[PDB]
């Protein structure tokens, strides 16, 4: 084969045994493993955390420029506003009619800072995404998946498919693992200790 | 529903299974690419060849270095020469310097 | 549906007001994985 | 363990198949969808026969 | 309220799906990239045949000659990289053009997925032999090899 | 003969698609193709159709 492939036995019959070997659940296990979902495979630590000092410091800059972009749109709909003060503040028309020009240019102003929120809201989300990272995470949305490649491509490595989850099961100390396991098993209860 | 009498493609022979007299045989050892080798039994009167199939779907070519072997052809059918069949040296020319006035004054004046 | 305690229970408890509401409610419980527009999940019930 | 099925036998131990003994049974790397040449009926070269 | 918003957040809904058919979820895959018109494939033809002319050069320079100039050696490769963004871009706009000609052949011997990837690699080599010169749309050529 | 025929087309031309360079959709969807053709070979109708 020119590209790994998984054994449908030890993926689909419940219990699932990679599900259960690698911790991850069988709706987020069929997404890797059918190509629907990224999954990361790898992340690095220390270089992260320098980095987040200064990529902080980037993303501070980068949004404050999106800031300064978006006063641009304020000061342009101001200017915008006035002259459509100038040019209809001495037209003899309703009261109403001469103002619905300025509630529409208000509204145009209110759906500017909208979008202005949305896109802050998606910087939020990718810097929120990258600064919660870790190993077993899925990432749907390629669109997003890719901003952080391009943006990020250092400190993490990500992937898709059987190559990721093969990936996966050489990056997995089944000692530790099982003493994780025995420890929860003598110390918890309930849900936890059964699972 | 019937009675269908159907037969694979190749005869069965049945003489004796005899194991002390046999036809004398010498063996040939291949080695690929990857660093592993194998061993072949062929006949005494017969030639050994250069390059061997083996068992892993790789040439294995022979562990005693004596062919010369040969500088067969390119595929000849990429990208660039089926460019070059119906284009001219300087009209790519003129059109990689036209494209590159674009990175030019896109970064610079 | 005057006279019946079941059906006016069940629209006390609907939840849903907006027929186009509904519509998008029983064309995502329907159709998984479709992006929805508006003709499309009008239709979906009368063309079915 | 051996493999010729002769008969003495003392256990039948399964386990889990990796990829160095697959490419270990096997006698060959068939790399052609083909299986007869449709005229003379003889088993195609790298074919599934 | 119904303007595009609760259409917008079941759209989103309906984007992180599932959609466990294989062939719904190349559909739904290929879907989002946008179509073309005839200067858009006479720029993206132009610049692949500079891209292929500026890695041809670059290697048969290499291969024997050295030099360093800084600025012009990251616009090579600049070129280069971006020829092969323009190829997969074109690519990615005809995978629509392929589906529909395979749409036709369902149901005597093949399944529908075989078809459509042996359209992918008709489309690829239509790609390959596409000429801009001669001056026509890209569909009626590539119709061709795609058959 | 047939499942092993639809794994040995599907792998032969993922090798094509690798060797010659293509993009991302149809390379992935040529892997998950490759994919669910050894899963029906090793178990029929488990997944899926």
């Amino acid at each position: 084969l020119a590209a790994p492939v998984t054994h449908i036995w030890y993926f689909k019959g419940v219990p699932s045994r990679l599900g259960y070997l690698l911790d991850l659940a069988p709706k987020d296990l069929e997404k890797i493993i059918y190509f629907a979902a990224y999954v990361i495979t790898s992340v690095d630590e220390e270089m992260r955390h320098n980095e987040l000092s200064t990529l902080e410091a980037e993303m501070a800059v980068e949004r404050k420029a999106v800031e300064d972009q978006r006063d641009g749109e304020l000061e342009a709909r101001a200017q915008k506003l006035e002259a459509d003060l100038a040019e209809l503040e001495a037209e003899g028309a309703k009261a109403d009619a001469r103002r619905k020009v300025r509630d529409g240019g208000e509204r145009e102003m209110r759906q500017i800072r909208d979008r202005a929120q949305r896109e802050l809201d998606r910087l939020e989300d990718i810097w929120s995404t990258f600064t919660k990272l870790a190993p077993k995470q899925l990432i749907v949305d390629e669109n997003l998946y890719r901003e952080l490649v391009d943006r990020y491509g250092e400190y993490f490595t990500g992937a898709m498919g059987a190559e990721s989850i093969q990936k996966l099961i050489e990056n997995f100390d089944i000692d530790a693992e099982a003493e994780s396991l025995r420890d929860v098993i003598r110390n918890g209860k309930g849900q936890k200790k059964l699972r | 529903d019937r009675v269908l009498r159907g037969s694979r493609l190749g005869a069965v022979s049945y003489e004796t299974d005899r194991n002390h007299d046999l036809a004398p045989r010498q063996i040939a050892r291949y080695r690929t690419d990857n660093g592993e080798e194998f061993e072949v039994p062929f006949a005494d009167d017969a030639e050994i060849p250069g390059t061997w199939l083996c068992r892993n779907g790789m040439e294995g070519t022979l562990i005693e270095g004596d062919l010369p072997e040969p500088k067969k052809v390119k595929p000849p059918r990429t990208h660039w020469d089926m460019l070059l069949e119906r284009r001219s040296i300087e009209e790519l020319e003129e059109l990689l310097k036209e494209r590159l006035e674009l990175i030019r004054s896109r970064r610079r004046g | 549906f005057g006279f019946s305690e079941i059906m006016r229970s069940t629209l006390e408890k609907d939840n849903t007001v907006g027929t186009d509401e509904a519509l998008l409610d029983i064309y995502r419980k329907l159709r998984p994985g479709e992006p929805p527009t508006k003709e499309s999940a009008q239709t979906l019930l009368e063309n079915l | 363990g051996a493999m010729l099925d002769v008969n003495f036998f003392d256990e039948l131990r399964i386990g889990l198949a990796t990829a160095e003994d697959i490419r270990q049974w096997s006698y060959g790397e068939v790399k052609k969808p083909e299986t007869i040449n449709y005229r003379t009926l003889k088993p195609e070269k790298d074919g599934l026969f | 309220e119904d303007e595009s918003e609760a259409l917008r957040q079941a759209r989103k809904d309906a984007e992180l799906t599932a959609s466990a058919d294989s062939v719904r979820a190349y559909l739904k895959q290929i879907g989002k990239v946008a179509l073309l018109n005839a200067e858009e494939e006479v720029e993206l033809a132009k610049r692949i045949e500079a891209g292929l002319y500026a890695t041809q050069l670059m290697t048969e320079l290499s291969e024997r000659g050295e030099k360093l100039p800084a600025a012009q050696r990251r616009d090579m490769m600049w070129i280069c990289r971006d020829g092969d963004r323009a190829k997969n871009h074109l690519l990615e706009a005809n995978l629509r053009l392929v589906v529909s000609l395979a749409k036709r052949y369902t149901g005597r011997g093949m399944a529908f997925l075989d078809l459509i990837q042996e359209g992918n690699l008709g489309l690829i080599r239509a790609v390959e032999k596409f000429d801009y010169t001669k001056g026509y749309k890209f569909s009626t050529y590539a119709t061709w090899w795609i058959r | 003969n047939d499942l092993y025929r639809r794994v040995i087309n599907r792998n032969n031309r993922l090798k094509r698609l690798i060797d010659l360079g293509a993009p991302e959709i149809i390379v992935n969807n040529e892997k998950r193709m490759l994919q669910e053709s050894v899963d029906a070979l090793f178990d029929n109708g488990r997944r899926g159709r």
